């Protein structure tokens, strides 16, 4: 039966909608795309869900606001409602071959119901709650019967029976616990009908109160949500989540005679993966037209490369072909998978061996701040289980299988296991995983960018021995690390007060909207997983120096939408740099092998790739090979 | 006593003391729910005021439809029209101090509501106001109940602090009186004095110790380029030299520290250990004194003997103050802002003169490079120092004058830890000073000519100096300066703390790095 | 999700000895009354 | 409400193998060592039944050890519906379960020492720790409960009327108090003292002063909150085989008050080590304070201090550092005290002692735990 308040508030909220422009736009976006692709094949589709800005909502109508965030079972429904009517409402053209209910999902300022696991108790129940944390557990995505359709053949005729659950509506219904049709009303036996009966995807997760934020020696806190039809599959384990839904009690916990408690958890309406460092969620970024631009612009620039060197590092001094190693690692070559199915590698590894304080660990930690997806692990911290797979009857990822197509920087390489060092091997050159452990054989995808730091053996770089026993590790271990840079802090005058200089420079340092003697505050940065390109406090005072934000744009636009091509002008130069290498006689550092003509072509590629060029010109090459003689040898040529 | 708890006490309120060992999940419990019925439309309303301590649910949904046939049990609850309340579960246990030798030690369950969850956290030892009561479910037996408690009131004692069981809240006159005490022109003196006054002839180790406390202004650079603040000293030394009584004072006085061993504790750990969890599996941080420690101090003794498990987690948590946690499943960057404070012994008993401060201890030489400043706590064997030292530890045992003579030094020349820790935490938490252009050029201008003297000794050897004087030591000499110029709440380091800052360093790091064969003249 | 499972049977063998009292052995009979009774050459009861 | 009786002195003196079928019912008198102790719980002996019908609360109806009451009859309303105890209004006794296990010593060579459970009935609760040997008289009766065993088989129970130790101790009165001061006063006392210690242990008299002045113990000192100092007295006796040592620390486990003994290897009565260990059976965990934290106040026994974990190296170490134990595990973040003096025994590194050799090098613990 129809309800006025209800009546008022579906026409409350398609004013809302009227009013802000951007839904209507959303909803129509949606819809021409699904009918798009409907009638191109007679991809994907799009879900029929909205993002709502609370903010917005607040400030059209702060009654239906508060309303929805407090009261969700009252304000939520007829929000929907509307959102349903309007879309069909604009729907002068149907999709080829009221109706289709939209679902709405929230973002915005929560307030006090922006919660964790441990601070969402039982008076924050039937309200609607954002709630941050990891995912530890996700159920299989089962799938739902919500209406079975049965056919009569003595009749010949086609029946149907719709299920409905405690949890598919915000408000209590009276539960009717209809039976599964076996027959007809007058006896005709049934024929389920699979393919026209209906079944909606069903997954359970569980969020636990991030580790970053949870008590140190305390035992977490966890709550269940549950995702219906289009939230499933949105995270995976160890993924660090937002989840807004309104927090459920479900049950009559031990009331009803036939629990200790009522059975409470979350229907999830939106989750966003949130990406933190060392995690196994990437960095999207929006790339506006003027982002764009201004890539491409700076990418018009001849010493381009330099200007994203300088600017990857500035509070190091020096460690300047470090940072052009560093940045075309985060380029990246590309990858070849030829018809057979043999692969070649198209990630950079890089390997720091110095003496102690000449900022390996601080190029380590930069390389985890500003790359797209990056895991930090240090030696003998994590172990080849903790590395590469674990087997739990389930495999659980490692260090190297979370980082599939990221970086793994490595800090204190040489103490590190043998055993791990074999499934490093295994990880660094066909990037796979190989567990063939208790019935279980799976090759995992380890697609990643290894950049390591390690110590010599004595602790300091004698330049009077050689490098191959001041390194100790195994010839064929470092013939996989594309780049070896070996860093002496050798004390002289000019660059030692240059450093000092520097050093000093950037501890006296403050922030725009700090005062001389404020603490700087600091927040843990759960960036979500989706204003000038020039930076104003420059350590040296000399090129421009861009920000990290707009330098993680620029890498993130030239890795995902520039894919070179080599050409036989640069395979002249990779030619003759190898078989130079190859045949010189010059003491090396590191040993050439094959592995050197690839690390020739994939520094390259990345060249090419930081130019945005779709074709890898004699330039890229000649660089290329000038950044691995340095490498290699020390020259400046 | 938890023992002593005989049937009389059933349904009474008793007072008890103990340890909680378990805090389990908070569950929703009715205290006003509507409730419908199936075969019809009837609305009712049932109201949950008291009786929420139970084990059991001693209110029900009505089995009659209450309208007056429907059935038995016709009611629904109306899940967005009730209010629920919070319920948690506590196992209370007498203190294992004092339990029989060869017997289990006896807990008690507990059920706990509304305000009063959340209160407690396992470990923390308390004294429970509650009602002796009676659940049905300790085995085999006959009309046998098993008891447990209703707590109306949960009284904590003075337990383990954290960096979520901090204050940050100044009462008004608490304030007025740091900043009264700031303004001390004799404040680096009282403070130091106010550092183991016990302790006797260790005057530079005081104000490292001062230093540390204070810690140096952290920046975090537009690049994301963390620098660190804390500082880290070390204190290698003879036997009997109070290296490990100033670690446990500094442990007293900070507001938040842990004192542990290379080895950890007994069963606490000393770096981020994630664990699977008791019942559900899943991975947490179990513990460890570099993450309990957060944003405080770390107070490692016998430093030398420790595993390769947590010598690379420490190297990593001193420099980055961020212990990188990556196993099969779990990866997390957690935060360990952590100063530390170590204390070492030689690899022979005594320190060897001869020998350089390196090859003449057991772990890693360039773990000297680390720490910020290392002092050689040298033993001099001479009598007067002797007599002196005699005379000071016996007024410690019972001669009673110290007590008393620090009871009247703390009328304008001593602070109480208590006084002391509190204005350390507003120190931290209010001041962060920089340095004025002049003190950073001669700051460089120190470290030039230290690092071209180094340079100069090392030329004419062969083999390199034990306690090499490279960036970090710069590094550290600032945070020095910064601590000192945090000291009086001065938002500017001038140039008295940079020179204070070098003397200090001239005092350890410096002497530490005269003993070295290279690193002498 | 599955459909309801049918029962249902067949005449294989002989059985144990058909019993004068058993249901089914009176409904033959009967049914034999019925189809075959004469009542001056007549099938009265079948015609009925 | 009422006295019970305990009858003691029964002359039949039965042993738990002894018990027949013939002594069901009937009054025995067993004696054997305590094994196991099952808490202290509540039972019903004066029930006041709440009728869910009117809100009445049914008079005391007394409830007994055979088996629980229930009641169909109402006043008021005469309901014979749902009848609840009323736990607020009712009344309970103390309930407790022990294992008396036969004596080792008098079982017969190639028997395996017999059992039974000896119920506790509100005013034995809490008198005969395990390990401890007693004379229980009582009721041999039937535990009522047949098919795992194929025969109607029945467990037995005692159900007991006085418990006794057959055979508080380091209480003194006022007379002796008196005689302590008085004995005090006389010359020579300190040596009269160590000569008492070890009465069956020829000479060792420095070992017998160093057990003396343990025993008694120093006094702990704070400054002003600032300055700790142990005032526990740690002795190690490092000898050869054969030197006693052994038997100069089960004479102090004798001696001492809130004595605990220990091993590097052995007997694990005690671990040495804090842990929260979930206990398999009874589902629930247990934080264990180690040897060193049992013994809170008195000493802690090590033997074989020579060869020990590193686990236990580790704890002995930084509780003799500190006094205290550090423990974060399974959730429980804490810090229990464990100012104890300690005895060690240990053997030389090899055998034999050599004197050529300095002490450090002699024994396999190394200069931090000897310097404490
Ligand atoms: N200068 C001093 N003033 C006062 N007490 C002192 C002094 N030096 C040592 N002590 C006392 O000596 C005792 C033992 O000193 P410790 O603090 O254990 O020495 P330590 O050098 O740390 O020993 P290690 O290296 O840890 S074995 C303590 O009770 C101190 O109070
Ligand atoms: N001075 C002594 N007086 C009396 N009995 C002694 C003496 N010295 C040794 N014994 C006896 O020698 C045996 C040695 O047993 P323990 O006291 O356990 O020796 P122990 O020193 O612990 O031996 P290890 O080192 O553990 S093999 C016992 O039977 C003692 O009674
Ligand atoms: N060349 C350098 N330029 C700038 N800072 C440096 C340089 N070398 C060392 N540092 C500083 O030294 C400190 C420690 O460096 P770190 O990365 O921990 O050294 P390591 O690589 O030996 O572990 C950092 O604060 C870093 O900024
Ligand atoms: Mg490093
Ligand atoms: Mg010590
Ligand atoms: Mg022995
Ligand atoms: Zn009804
Ligand atoms: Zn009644």
């Amino acid at each position: 039966a129809p309800d006025a308040v209800f009546g008022d508030r579906v026409r409350r909220f398609q004013e809302f909608l009227d009013t802000f422009t951007s839904y209507r736009d959303s909803v129509r976006s949606i819809q021409v795309y699904n009918s798009n692709n409907a009638a191109n094949y007679n991809l994907n589709i799009l879900p029929h869900r909205i993002i709502i800005s609370l903010d917005d909502l607040r400030e059209f109508d702060r009654s239906f606001w508060s309303g929805i965030l407090v009261e969700p079972a009252y304000f939520i429904p007829p929000a929907e409602k509307a959102l349903t009517d309007l879309a069909d409402s604009m729907d002068d053209v149907p999709h080829p071959n009221s109706r289709h209910p939209w679902k709405l999902s929230f973002k915005g300022s929560f307030g006090a119901h922006a919660l964790s696991p441990r601070t969402l108790t039982a008076q924050h129940l039937n309200k609607l709650v954002s709630v941050e944390g990891i995912v530890t557990k996700t159920s299989l995505v089962r799938p739902k019967l919500i209406r079975s359709v049965h056919y009569a053949a003595k009749t010949g005729r086609f029946h149907y029976r719709d299920y409905t659950d405690a949890t598919t509506t915000l408000t209590t219904r009276i539960p009717t616990p209809a039976i599964y049709p076996t027959e007809d009303t007058e006896g005709n036996k049934l024929t389920t009908e699979y393919g026209y009966s209906t079944f909606i995807d069903h997954q359970r997760i569980t969020v636990q109160e991030m580790p970053e934020m949870a008590p140190a020696g305390q035992l977490p806190r966890s709550i269940d949500v549950i995702l219906d039809d289009d939230l499933v599959d949105k995270t995976k384990p160890g993924d660090r989540v937002n989840v807004v839904g309104v927090f459920k009690s479900l049950g009559a916990g031990g009331m009803n005679q036939s629990l200790i408690g009522f059975k409470t958890l979350i229907l999830g309406n939106t989750v966003y993966p949130l990406h933190a460092r060392s995690t196994g969620v990437a960095a999207r970024q929006m790339l506006t037209d003027f982002d764009i631009r201004n890539i491409n612009k700076l990418s018009k620039k001849k010493d381009i490369f330099d200007i994203l060197s300088q600017s990857l590092a500035p509070s190091i001094y020096g460690h300047d072909h470090i940072k052009k190693a560093i940045l075309l690692m985060l380029m990246g070559g590309v990858e070849k998978n030829l018809e057979n199915g043999s692969h070649l590698r198209g990630d950079i590894n890089i390997l720091m061996v110095g003496d102690p304080s000449t900022a390996k660990s601080q190029l380590l930690r930069f390389v985890l701040n500003t790359a797209s997806l990056a895991i930090a692990t240090t030696g003998r911290g994590s172990s080849g289980v903790g590395l590469t797979a674990a087997v739990t009857r389930r495999l659980e990822a490692g260090a190297m299988v979370l980082a599939d197509r990221g970086v793994v920087c490595i800090d204190e390489f040489d103490k590190m296991t043998d055993v791990d060092r074999v499934a490093i091997h295994e990880v660094m050159e066909q990037q796979t995983v190989t567990i063939a452990k208790a019935g279980i054989h799976t090759t995992l995808n380890a697609r990643c960018s290894v950049i390591a730091a390690a110590n010599p053996v004595f602790g300091q770089y004698d330049v009077n021995r050689d490098p191959h026993q001041n390194i100790a590790l195994p010839d064929s271990l470092l013939s996989r690390f594309d780049l070896l840079f070996v860093v002496t802090d050798d004390i002289n005058e000019i660059r030692d007060r240059s450093i000092s200089e520097h050093v000093l420079r950037t501890h006296r340092y403050l922030p725009p909207g700090y005062l001389e003697g404020e603490p700087v505050r600091e927040r843990l940065n759960l960036s979500l997983a989706v204003d000038h390109v020039f930076e104003k406090f420059n350590p040296l005072l000399i090129p421009k120096l861009v920000t990290i934000p707009f330098l993680r744009k620029y890498v993130q636009y030239a890795k995902e939408r520039v894919i070179p091509q080599l050409t036989q002008e640069a395979i002249n130069v990779i030619v003759k740099n190898y078989t130079d290498l190859r045949n010189d006689d010059n003491t090396k550092k590191s040993p050439i092998t094959a592995r050197t003509l690839e690390t020739l072509i994939r520094l390259a590629t990345a060249h090419a790739k930081v130019r945005l060029s779709k074709t890898v010109n004699k330039v890229d090459a000649k660089v290329a090979a000038n950044l691995l003689r340095f490498a290699l040898l020390g020259e400046d040529i | 006593p938890l023992r002593d708890l005989d049937s009389e006490h059933v349904s009474k309120i008793v007072r008890l003391s103990g340890i909680i060992i378990s805090t389990s999940v908070l569950s929703s419990r009715a205290t006003y729910l509507s409730i419908m019925c199936r075969n019809c439309r009837h609305t009712t309303s049932i109201t949950i005021n008291n009786f929420n301590s139970i084990t059991g649910n001693t209110v029900s949904l009505p089995r009659s439809c209450l309208s007056t046939n429907c059935g038995p049990d016709p009611y629904i609850i109306i899940h967005e029209s009730s209010k629920f309340i919070d319920q948690q579960f506590l196992k209370l246990q007498e203190i294992p101090e004092l339990v029989p030798v060869g017997e289990m030690p006896r807990n008690l369950t507990m059920t706990c509501d509304r305000y009063l969850t959340n209160k407690v956290i396992p470990g923390t030892r308390v004294t429970i106001v509650g009602i002796y009561s009676i659940y049905n479910s300790g085995g085999s037996g006959v009309a046998i109940r098993t008891p447990y408690i209703k707590i109306l009131g949960i009284q904590s004692d003075v337990e383990t602090s954290s960096i979520w069981n901090s204050v940050t809240m100044f009462t008004e006159e608490e304030e007025e009186e740091f900043l009264q005490l700031s303004r001390n022109p004799k404040l680096y003196e009282i403070l130091t004095n106010s550092i183991a006054p016990s302790i006797f002839g260790n005057e530079d180790i005081k104000k490292a110790i001062v230093c540390l406390l204070m810690g140096g202004s952290k920046k975090i650079l537009p690049d994301g380029m963390r620098l660190r603040g804390d500082i880290n000293v070390l204190l290698l030394g003879d036997p009997g030299t109070a290296k490990s009584q100033l670690l446990k004072f500094v442990e007293k006085v900070s507001p938040i520290a842990v004192y542990t061993s290379g080895k950890g504790s007994s069963a606490a750990g000393l770096t981020a250990s994630v664990q699977r969890d008791p019942m559900t599996r899943e991975f947490y941080l179990e513990g460890g004194a570099m993450v309990l420690a957060d944003g405080g101090v770390v107070c490692i003794d016998e430093f030398d003997k420790m595993r390769d498990e947590d010598r690379v987690a420490i190297h990593e948590a001193m420099e980055q103050q961020t212990i990188s946690i990556a196993k099969a499943g779990i990866t997390t960057v957690l935060n360990s802002r952590t100063s530390v404070l170590a204390a070492a012994n030689p690899i022979y008993g005594r320190y060897d003169d001869l020998k350089s401060p390196g090859d003449n201890i057991d772990f890693q030489t360039t773990i000297l490079s680390r720490f910020d400043m290392i002092f050689i706590v040298k033993d001099d064997h001479n009598e007067e120092r002797d007599i002196s030292i005699a005379n000071h530890v016996i007024n410690i045992h019972t001669g009673n004058a110290n007590a008393m003579q620090n009871q009247q030094e703390e009328n304008g020349s001593e602070i109480s830890i208590e006084k002391m820790k509190r204005y350390i935490t507003y120190c931290r938490l209010k001041c962060a000073p920089r340095l004025s252009p002049q003190a950073a050029e001669k700051l460089s201008s120190n470290f030039v000519t230290i690092r071209k003297q180094l340079l100069i000794n090392e030329l004419e050897s062969t083999e390199r100096s034990s306690i090499p004087i490279t960036i970090r030591q710069l590094e550290a000499i600032i945070r020095i300066t910064e601590s000192l110029a945090k000291l009086e709440l001065s938002p500017i380091a001038q140039e008295r703390h940079v020179d204070e800052a070098i003397r200090l360093f001239q005092a350890s790091t410096m002497d530490a790095a005269s003993q070295d064969p290279i690193g002498g003249l | 999700s599955f459909d309801r499972p049918e029962i249902y049977s067949a005449p294989v063998l002989q059985g144990e000895s058909p019993n004068d009292d058993d249901n089914t052995e009176i409904i033959k009979s009967f049914k034999n009354f019925i189809l075959e009774f004469r009542l001056d050459s007549q099938f009265i009861y079948r015609d009925q | 409400s009422e006295i019970h009786v305990r009858i003691s002195d029964f002359p039949t003196i039965y042993s738990l193998r002894e018990l027949r079928e013939s002594n069901l019912s009937s009054l025995v008198r067993v004696t054997g060592v305590v094994t196991r102790r099952t808490g202290v719980f509540p039972q019903l002996k004066y029930v006041k039944f709440n009728c869910l019908k009117c809100g009445s609360i049914l008079g005391p109806f007394f409830q007994d050890s055979n088996e629980e009451i229930r009641i169909s009859f109402c006043t008021n309303c005469k309901s014979k519906g749902p009848f609840r105890v009323n736990g607020e209004k009712t009344v309970y006794r103390n309930y407790q379960r022990v294992t008396l296990q036969e004596a080792p010593g008098t079982v017969p060579p190639g028997r395996l020492p017999r059992h039974r459970e000896v119920i506790l009935l509100a005013d034995l609760v809490d008198v005969s720790k395990p390990g401890e040997e007693v004379e229980v008289t009582g009721i041999y009766k039937n535990n009522y409960d047949n098919a795992k065993n194929g025969f109607p088989v029945f467990a037995t129970i005692i159900e007991a009327n006085s418990i006794k130790r057959r055979e508080d101790v380091f209480s003194w009165t006022e007379e002796e108090e008196r005689e302590f001061r008085k004995i005090s006063r006389d010359r020579g006392i300190i040596d009269k003292i160590i000569s008492s210690m070890a009465p069956s242990i020829y000479g060792h008299r420095d070992i017998k002063t160093a057990v003396a002045c343990s025993l008694f113990g120093g006094v702990p000192k704070n400054v002003n909150g600032k300055h700790s100092i142990r005032g526990d007295i740690n002795v190690l006796l490092l000898g050869d085989p054969g030197t006693a040592k052994s038997q100069i620390l089960k004479y102090v486990e004798k001696t001492a008050h809130r004595a605990v003994f220990a091993t590097g290897q052995g007997a694990s009565a005690v671990g040495l080590t804090a842990s929260v260990r979930k206990d398999p059976i009874t589902k629930e965990w247990t934080l264990e304070g180690g040897a060193l934290v049992l013994a809170d106040k008195g000493v802690c026994l090590i033997d074989e201090f020579d060869k020990m974990n590193d686990q236990d190296r580790t704890s002995i170490h930084e509780a003799m550092e500190q006094q205290s134990i550090s423990i974060s595990k399974a959730g429980i973040v804490t810090t229990l005290q464990a100012r104890c003096s300690i005895i060690a025994a240990a053997n030389p590194n090899g055998g034999r002692y050599n004197s050529t050799l300095p002490l450090a090098q002699n024994v396999s613990l190394t200069e931090p735990i000897l310097s404490r």
